[PDB]
Parts: structure tokens; C-alpha cells; sequence
RNA sequence: CCGGCCGGGAACUCAAAGGAGACUGCCAGUGAUAAACUGGAGGAAGGUGGGGAUGACGUCAAGUCAUCAUGGCCCUUACGACCAGGGCUACACACGUGCUACAAUGGCGCAUACAAAGAGAAGCGACCUCGCGAGAGCAAGCGGACCUCAUAAAGUGCGUCGUAGUCCGGAUUGGAGUCUGCAACUCGACUCCAUGAAGUCGGAAUCGCUAGUAAUCGUGGAUCAGAAUGCCACGGUGAAUAC
């Protein structure tokens, strides 16, 4: 729960999808069946440049309340310990303990 | 940790939810996210009026949003203007309209929340921790109450070490998959460090 | 019986016998029939000289043992003479098929000494 | 266990002809649950055996089902502490599976071609009295009459 | 004329239709011999019939699947069963002796766990 | 012509959803389909429970989302006058596609 | 192995070579971009590699062709 | 144009809901005629029938203040903040759980059967072109009992291999490559071509399992840009013994 870690995450995600990551117009471009010429060299001219802040590689993709990179899962927003407390207190939409 | 959360089982069999929404994967964390932030709000700026539950839903992203609570003349406060206003709040903080519904309980000792926050402020005075729980057991007895069981622990009374406390009034079945029981739990942090609080409270058969 | 002047991989079907061969293993002994125009069902004991001469024409091309451990040394020498990690790696005499040598490298790095 | 004293289960016989015998005799020598290889093989075995001994599976064997089932066992029972051979009646409910269980060990040997060949030789062997699980009977023999009457 | 019967084990679903005339045999419009007729199970499928009648008086049409080839093979045993009705009483009271007549409700227990598989438990240390 | 297709958490809730549905339809609505089990997902997933060790304790939870479908046949107005913006058994989700 | 299409370097060890080679470099250089290869107008060079405490100097040969700069900085101290 | 492809039915699998039933219910007998237990017929289902979550007071002042919070305390232009590279993958050595092998109930090649369960929208990607191949281009359809992942695999037969480290087995590196991500050696994975060990089934000692289990065969989900033999799950074939 560092906070400096999780700011971290924010000033990643603040510029990624703000960034290149979603504005891939020079890589996209770039790395293709597409003649072997200075493009090549191009590519990584602006890549050297772009902040490593933003790609989506970069982010851990882990929880927002606890800021815990692991236990994290990418279709709820939280950690484990945290996720099954609010689960098995009913804040969880339909979700419920089922056995077979 | 052997004991299981005696309503996480009940949950979906005969209890009531507080999250109601359906949705596909692309906006569950979103939505679960807005929902605790506003709902940890809540309990944070109306915790000196009795909420006892908060419950929540979102149909066609129009949310509602119900509150349980024991002092609605305070919650309402001049006509509801503090309720429009943090229906301003809820809207803001989850990018939707919002739609409040205040519900009213008739005894707060019905509430296993309520009373664990009663004894929550009780205990942040250097009160006795026994003539509180006592007290509160037996106020919910007499006005009747099949089961119940109030545990305390932590640094009770000064005890300087892991310490809890029990008392028990009636049948808690914790183990038949069958009855509606009402369980919360809360923190009080007293200059000694912090003391928990597991209230079980048993009426219903079905 | 008689290709390459030294292997006698006798008894040996017309692929199992160029498998069986120092210098190349499954595939090029497919090649090599598929070039050739031969079988894979009969031992060499059974074929005449005027088709192991052409094998052996058709195997002559491709890099052969007196030539393949020279191919292994020049990397060699090229990999010590660069110093690299692996040069290194090498010339500490360990085991050599990947990367992970701490605890399981037990196989070319002999038993344990103590 | 302790509480329970249950049994064995039932066999099922062979769907070519009722046998629980050789069920249990196909059962002991099955691994690892791959069964359409073990049974074209066994049934393969027993059908040659068929023409092998000039009469048919069922009685093939029962020829050497005598040569092979002994008439003794050894439980050690500690005496004040003991872990040597001591004398015992052998079950037949479960002699038949042991001898099973001995003719496959045996069967397992003679290893230079598949099992179709030397099982049928090893049962063949039992017959005339030739293996070593026809040995082990009288190993045993050998075992049981070193100590009479121990209890 | 015609009579459906139903079959289960191991999750294989058979759907037998037999009618009287003939004593023909087709699995999923293959033959015995096709499909399984010389591999495990290769006369289940007839020991309900053999107990009573199987050359050419009752021909079959079947339709198994949804698992193992022993799982559907003896999903017609036990359909040949269910089918058996037009006698009920004689093709009931006499084959519950032997059975072929039982689900055999026998499932794969999940993937248990903390245990490698349904009821091994993990290799220990002790130290 | 509607294909409809909903999907739920609950079967005590998609059918009391479905009932109205099936209900208005019909009184007014020209004779729609019969509603279809659809069969559904649950998620049967393997969660973890204990902070920071016991690696082997674990919680199984799942959500039982229920799918139906209507699939009303008759084209006719009066089902979307009907079905002009309602929304019952909040906590679900339904759909109205052509 | 590596990128098929275009083999990965990096600027700020390009641009440093490309124009000092009219000049012979006259020095070492300090890498931070250990990982880029080599090609035949980076040979004759004496460039200091990033390994972590320091950077190591490292004469260029031309058989160091297709290998990266990294490939020899000795983080493998053992002893 | 045999594709349920098109009419056609809701006969049937299947489907998601609502119910049914099973309970010692009935008969025999040792037994305090009690209870109970072996048995017997009926019995889709036999003795809590499937198993599963359910962990009672409590014990180790067990572990966790690095999920999270709070006390008490320390620091604070620093125990705080940021940038690049190395590290946790460094290994003479100890130990522990797993994958692979030690082969002929088996390896190799042809064709050849049926799973179940889950995933899939800045994602799953057929088809089709090229490439031995790793993948690369065109790219529909599908937010899904319809479109995709996605071909189950041991198996079935045939032919070969014929007891040798042998067509076994495959490992810690060569060379050429394929994808991931700016980036692939320090430190990713994958194919191909090539070399090919140890191990001939294992000492003391020790581990799991009472059935659709053990044993194995594959399959999928998480995490995830990429990154398992591991974790969690699916179903496939299929034991022995419990004196
Ligand atoms: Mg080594
Ligand atoms: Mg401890």
C-alpha cells in the first residue's frame, strides 16, 4: 500500500491509453510486409523518445483499493483478501459459495 | 479462521443481497469500484445517524439505492435537502442518476451492525466492556430474541494481550443451512490499540 | 556397409542405416532416399555398390563428420575468442544443451566431487 | 480397517465367456487403466493357448490352477516381538488371485518377445510343471515346515 | 412396432429405437463390426438380447454418444433395457436377476483441492 | 421476429421476469413463442482465502447467471407498445433484438 | 531468435557511433543500452557496457557481428 | 446436391426450471421381543446411496502489523521521491514436491472413435494463400446450446523395429530461424536441421490410495503483452486389497 507505488499505476495509466499505447500510429504503421526501408530505423526513433511510463506491458494490471500487485483479478478490481470479503458480505452481484 | 462467515452461505438461499446489478465482464470492476467508494462514503459521512445496511442496485444504469437506518429525522435533516444533495454526491462519484430510498427499523437491537456500532462508541469512553455487552444482550432478550452471541477481543479493558470475551443468550445455530440470522461485525480503536466485535443475532426459522 | 569409407551401419533399413550415420539423423535420411530414388524398407545388405555410390554422391554435399566437429570448433573458437557470456559458459567446461545450470547441469557437470 | 470388515467386490466375467476367473487373471496383469491393448492381447494369448493345448481356455489352465495354488501361507505374529516365517491356511477365496498374481510375475519373464507368446508358454510351463510360479509353491512348502505348530 | 429406449452411463447418452422383424444392428448408422463389434464391450450390447432373443427378431437402430467408447457401449446395454418393454414383465422380472437393467451412476470425482487428483493426497516430507 | 434473449443471476428471478413478459405478450402481443430454457454458465472457479500463507486454503465461489429466450414470432406493434421501457426484477438483463 | 525484420538499437548508442566514426571516436563510450548488437561500422570501438558497479571498456573486433553488448558484462562475479 | 441441408414434430438426446422417490419401507434371526447389525425380494437408486461447502468450547501467547488499520515508537532536504542497469534465474555443495526416461502389455509410419468442461470484443479468430516448420498476409463470423479457441489423447487395425542403451530415451549447447513485447544475452517461449548422455527400473529410508478411487491419457480456466513439468478444473480408459 505504498503510496507512492500506487501513484505509480496512476501516472502509467494516465499516459498509456493517452499515449501511444492507443494512438499506435507509428509502430503500427512501421512494423509490417512493408518495403525495408528508413521505417525501420523510424520505428524505434520514436520509441527511444516515448516515455517507458506508457505501454500497456508496462502496468502490473493489479488492484486499485489495496494497490497489492498480487492476488489481483482483471474482472473484478481488487485483491483476494479484499474481493472475498465484500463477497461473502453481499456486495458481490450474484456471486455466492456453491459446492458439486 | 475455521468459522465460516455465517452469511456468505446464507447469501443465496435465504438471505438478502446488497448488490443487485447484472452485467457482462467489461464493467463489473467499474461499477463494484464506484459502488464501495460511494457506499464507504456513506457509511463515513451518515455514521452518527444509524445505518444499518446499505443496499444497492442498478437497473439500466439508473441506480438505487436503499438505506436502513434508525434516525431519519436527522437523515432527511430540513425536508431532505441533505438528501438531495448527496443524491448530487452518489451521481457524481458513480457517473449516473441516482435514486435514494430511506427505510426505517423499528428496534435498533434488531440490527447486529447497529448494536456492534453502539458498542463501538460505547467502548471509545474507558467504559465497562461487560456492562456494555450485557446491557445490550440482555435490552435485545427482553424485548425478545431466540439467539444470541456477543464476543469482544483484543486489548479489552487494558488487558494488554489477546484476549476475548463471549456471552451467549439463546440458540445461535451458525450451522443449520436453513434460518435468517443478522451478523456484523466492528473496530474500535481506544487509545489501548484496537478492539474487535462478533455479534450474532438469531429470529427466524425460514 | 560401406558409405562414408568408415560407417558399416549394416543390417540397417535404407533410412535407419543414413540415421544411424554420424552426421545427420531423421530428416536427411528421408532427403537423401527422397533424392536418390530409394526405399525405406530394405537393409543396406541387400543394395548394390551401383546405388551406394550414388547415397554417398547424395550425402557427400552437405556437411560430414571429418567436417561437422570443424564447424563445431570454428563456433568454438569463435565464441572463445569473443569472450562472451557463453564463451565463458564454455570454457568452464559445463554441460551444453540450454541455459539453466545452478542445480540440474548434474549431467555434463559430472557427480558431485565432494 | 478396524471398524469395517467388508469383503471383496463382485467380479464381472468376460463378455466371450462367463469366467471370473480369468476376469481376475486379466484384472491382475491390467495397468495403468489402457484395457482395449491388455484385453486384444490376453484374448489373443488365450486363443492360441486354445489350439496350443488342444482344448479350450477354461480348462487350459485349469491343469496348472493345482500345480500352482500351494496349501500354506506364513503370518508372523510377534511373540513378545517376532518376524519370521509362521505357518498358516492359505485363503482360496483370494489363492486364486494370488496364483494369478504369480503366473503374470512369472509370465513377465521369458522376456524376448510380446507377452501373447510367453504368457501362454509360462501357463504351458505351469502345466508341465515348469515354472516358477509352480517353484513358489513349494517354496512356500519349504517356509511353512520349518516351524510346526506355532499357533 | 417400435419402442424407445434410454440409456446413461458415465455421461454417454444412448437413444436405441428397436422394432420387430429383423435382428439387424446399427450404431449411429454404423455397424458393430464398424465401431467397436471386435474391441471391449463388443457383446454387452447383445447379452440383453441373447438372454432373450437377438438373431432376427428384434432389429435395433441406435444412436450413442457424449463420452467414452466403453462409456456408450454399455449405454446400450443398458437402453436395450429401457427398450425391452414390449414384454416388460418378462424382459424385467427375468433380467434384474442379472442386471444390465441399472444406471450405474458412477462419476469422475472432480479435481479435488490441496489433492493431486479426486483422492490422492500430495507426497509428504515428515521432516 | 424479436429475438428475445435475457440473461439473469437467479431461475426464481428470470422466470418471475419472463412471467410479465409472456404475460404481456400475450394479452397484447399476438401469440409469442414459447420461453426457452437456454442452457448457462456459471463460472466455477477456484478463489484463495488466507492472507499471506496456507497456500492450500482455498474458496469455491461461482455465479449461476440463467439465459432464456422468447423468440416472439408475430411482428405486430402492440408488443412494443408494451414493452416501451420497462424494467422488472431489477438485477437482471434483457434485451430486444430484431 | 531476435526481431526478423529490422535488427533492435537503440539512439542514444547509434547517433554516438555514427557521427564520431568520421572522427575515430578518440575515447570510450558510456553505454546504457546494452541491449544492442553490433554491425560493421561499430568495430575498432573501445565503449565502456553498463554491468551494474561500472561500466567494462571492450575493444570491438569484427566478429563481434550479430552479438549484443550485454552478452559479456560480467554480473556473474562467482568468486 | 443425403448437410436435420429444407419443409415438418415437439416423438427422443439435451436443455434450465417444478416436482416425484429412499424411508430400515417390507420378510427371515443372533441379539435385553429393544436398538443395531449380516442378509433376502422389490429396488433407476440400500442402508448418511454422489461427493461437496459446512470446522462447535478450545490449543499452539502458531502465522500474518509486507492484504488492509490501528495503536507505541524511529526517521523526515530522509528509513522520503525519481531515472538507467543489473537481482532475486549468480552455485563446490544440502534438502523437499513435481515432468521426462530406463522400453517390445513398447518405439516408429498410414488411416482410423468417442469426451466433457471452460474461455472469447484495444479479445477468440475459422476459411483461404504462403512457409517443412515455428508462424506470416487476406480475414468472415462471434460479445456466443448458433462464431472461434478447437483437431481430444492414449486408443482401432495394419506394417516395421526384435533385445541392443538398440527407429528407446531425451537432457544441461552448436548453427539457421518463428512469435511476444520498445526491448528476449546476462534473463521469454516455440519449430526445424544436427550431436546425443545418464538411467538396464534403484540401498538405507520413505510417500499416496478402499472405486469409477489407484494408475495414467489428454483438454481447458486463472494469472498474462510474453512467460510451466507448477495451481485450479474437465472429462477419457481403467485396477488390487481391505485376513
Ligand atoms: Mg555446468
Ligand atoms: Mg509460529
Amino acid at each position: 500500500a505504498k503510496q507512492s507505488m500506487k501513484a505509480r499505476e496512476v501516472k502509467r495509466v494516465a499516459l498509456a491509453d493517452k499515449y501511444f499505447a492507443k494512438r499506435a500510429e507509428l509502430k503500427a504503421i512501421i512494423s509490417d510486409v512493408n518495403a525495408s526501408d528508413e521505417d525501420r530505423w523510424n520505428a524505434v526513433l520514436k520509441l527511444q523518445t516515448l516515455p517507458r511510463d506508457s505501454s500497456p506491458s508496462r502496468q502490473r494490471n493489479r488492484c486499485r483499493q489495496t494497490g497489492r500487485p498480487h492476488g489481483f483479478l482483471r474482472k473484478f478490481g481488487l485483491s483476494r483478501i479484499k474481493v472475498r470479503e465484500a463477497a461473502m458480505r453481499g456486495e458481490i452481484p450474484g456471486l455466492k459459495k456453491a459446492s458439486w | 479462521g475455521q468459522k465460516v462467515h455465517p452469511n456468505g452461505i446464507r447469501l443465496g438461499i435465504v438471505k438478502p443481497w446488497n448488490s443487485t446489478w447484472f452485467a457482462n465482464t467489461k464493467e463489473f470492476a467499474d461499477n463494484l469500484d464506484s459502488d464501495f467508494k460511494v457506499r464507504q462514503y456513506l457509511t463515513k459521512e451518515l455514521a452518527k445517524a444509524s445505518v444499518s445496511r446499505i443496499v444497492i442496485e442498478r437497473p439500466a444504469k439508473s441506480i438505487r439505492v436503499t438505506i436502513h437506518t434508525a434516525r431519519p429525522g436527522i437523515v432527511i435533516g430540513k425536508k431532505g435537502e441533505d438528501v438531495e444533495k448527496l443524491r448530487k454526491v452518489v451521481a457524481d462519484i458513480a457517473g449516473v442518476p441516482a435514486q435514494i430510498n430511506i427505510a426505517e427499523v423499528r428496534k435498533p437491537e434488531l440490527d447486529a451492525k447497529l448494536v456492534a456500532d453502539s458498542i463501538t462508541s460505547q467502548l471509545e469512553r474507558r467504559v465497562m466492556f461487560r456492562r456494555a455487552m450485557k446491557r445490550a444482550v440482555q435490552n435485545a432478550m427482553r424485548l425478545g430474541a431466540k439467539g444470541i452471541k456477543v464476543e469482544v477481543s483484543g486489548r479489552l479493558g487494558g488487558a494488554e494481550i489477546a484476549r476475548t470475551e463471549w456471552y451467549r443468550e439463546g440458540r445461535v445455530p451458525l450451522h443449520t443451512l436453513r434460518a435468517d440470522i443478522d451478523y456484523n461485525t466492528s473496530e474500535a480503536h481506544t487509545t489501548y490499540g484496537v478492539i474487535g466485535v462478533k455479534v450474532w443475532i438469531f429470529k427466524g426459522e425460514i | 556397409a560401406r558409405i562414408a569409407g568408415i560407417n558399416i551401419p549394416d543390417h540397417k533399413h535404407a533410412v535407419i542405416a543414413l540415421t544411424s550415420i554420424y552426421g545427420v539423423g531423421k530428416t536427411r535420411s528421408k532427403a537423401i532416399l527422397a533424392a536418390a530414388g530409394i526405399a525405406e524398407d530394405v537393409k543396406i545388405s541387400e543394395l548394390s555398390e551401383g546405388q551406394i555410390d550414388t547415397l554417398r554422391d547424395e550425402v557427400a554435399k552437405f556437411v560430414v563428420e571429418g567436417d561437422l566437429r570443424r564447424e563445431i570448433s570454428m563456433s568454438i573458437k569463435r565464441l572463445m575468442d569473443l569472450g562472451c557470456y557463453r564463451g565463458l559458459r564454455h570454457r568452464r567446461g559445463l554441460p551444453v544443451r540450454g541455459q539453466r545450470t545452478k542445480t540440474n547441469a548434474r549431467t555434463r557437470k559430472g557427480p558431485r566431487k565432494p | 480397517p478396524r471398524r469395517r470388515v467388508i469383503g471383496q467386490r463382485k467380479i464381472l466375467p468376460d463378455p466371450k465367456f462367463g469366467s471370473e476367473l480369468l476376469a481376475k487373471f486379466v484384472n491382475i496383469l491390467m495397468v495403468d487403466g489402457k484395457k482395449s491393448t491388455a484385453e486384444s492381447i490376453v484374448y489373443s494369448a488365450l486363443e492360441t493357448l486354445a489350439q496350443r493345448s488342444g482344448k479350450s481356455e477354461l480348462e487350459a489352465f485349469e491343469v496348472a490352477l493345482e500345480n500352482v495354488r500351494p496349501t500354506v501361507e506364513v503370518k508372523s505374529r510377534r511373540v513378545g516381538g517376532s518376524t519370521y516365517q509362521v505357518p498358516v491356511e492359505v485363503r482360496p477365496v483370494r489363492r486364486n488371485a494370488l496364483a494369478m498374481r504369480w503366473i503374470v510375475e512369472a509370465a513377465r519373464k521369458r522376456g524376448d518377445k510380446s507377452m501373447a507368446l510367453r504368457l501362454a508358454n509360462e501357463l504351458s510351463d505351469a502345466a508341465e510343471n515348469k515354472g516358477t510360479a509352480v517353484k513358489k509353491r513349494e517354496d512356500v512348502h519349504r517356509m511353512a515346515e520349518a516351524n510346526k505348530a506355532f499357533a | 412396432n417400435q419402442y424407445y429406449g434410454t440409456g446413461r452411463r458415465k455421461s454417454s447418452a444412448a437413444r436405441v429405437f428397436i422394432k420387430p422383424g429383423n435382428g439387424k444392428i446399427v450404431i449411429n448408422q454404423r455397424s458393430l463390426e464398424q465401431y467397436f463389434g471386435r474391441e471391449t464391450a463388443r457383446m454387452v450390447v447383445r447379452q440383453p438380447l441373447e438372454l432373450v432373443d437377438m438373431v432376427e427378431k428384434l432389429d435395433l437402430y441406435i444412436t450413442v454418444k457424449g463420452g467414452g467408447i466403453s462409456g456408450q457401449a454399455g449405454a446400450i446395454r443398458h437402453g436395450i433395457t429401457r427398450a425391452l418393454m414390449e414384454y416388460d414383465e418378462s424382459l424385467r422380472s427375468e433380467l434384474r436377476k442379472a442386471g444390465f437393467v441399472t444406471r450405474d451412476a458412477r462419476q469422475v470425482e472432480r479435481k479435488k483441492v490441496g489433492l493431486r487428483k479426486a483422492r490422492r493426497r500430495p507426497q509428504f516430507s515428515k521432516r | 421476429r424479436i429475438r428475445i434473449r435475457l440473461k439473469a443471476f437467479d431461475h426464481r428471478l428470470i422466470d418471475q421476469a419472463t412471467a410479465e413478459i409472456v404475460e404481456t405478450a400475450k394479452r397484447t402481443g399476438a401469440q409469442v413463442r414459447g420461453p426457452i430454457p437456454l442452457p448457462t454458465r456459471k463460472e466455477r472457479f477456484t478463489v484463495l482465502i488466507s492472507p499471506h500463507v496456507n497456500k492450500d486454503a482455498r474458496d469455491q465461489y461461482e455465479i449461476r447467471t440463467h439465459l432464456r429466450l422468447v423468440d416472439i414470432v408475430e411482428p405486430t406493434e402492440k408488443t412494443v407498445d408494451a414493452l416501451m421501457r420497462l424494467d422488472l426484477a431489477a438485477g437482471v438483463d434483457v434485451q430486444i433484438s430484431l | 531468435r531476435s526481431l526478423k525484420k529490422g535488427p533492435f538499437i537503440d539512439l542514444h548508442l547509434l547517433k554516438k557511433v555514427e557521427k564520431a566514426v568520421e572522427s575515430g571516436d578518440k575515447k570510450p563510450l558510456r553505454t546504457w543500452s546494452r541491449r544492442s548488437t553490433i554491425f560493421p561500422n561499430m568495430i575498432g570501438l573501445t565503449i565502456a557496457v553498463h554491468n551494474g558497479r561500472q561500466h567494462v571498456p571492450v575493444f570491438v573486433t569484427d566478429e563481434m557481428v550479430g552479438h549484443k553488448l550485454g552478452e559479456f558484462a560480467p554480473t556473474r562475479t562467482y568468486r
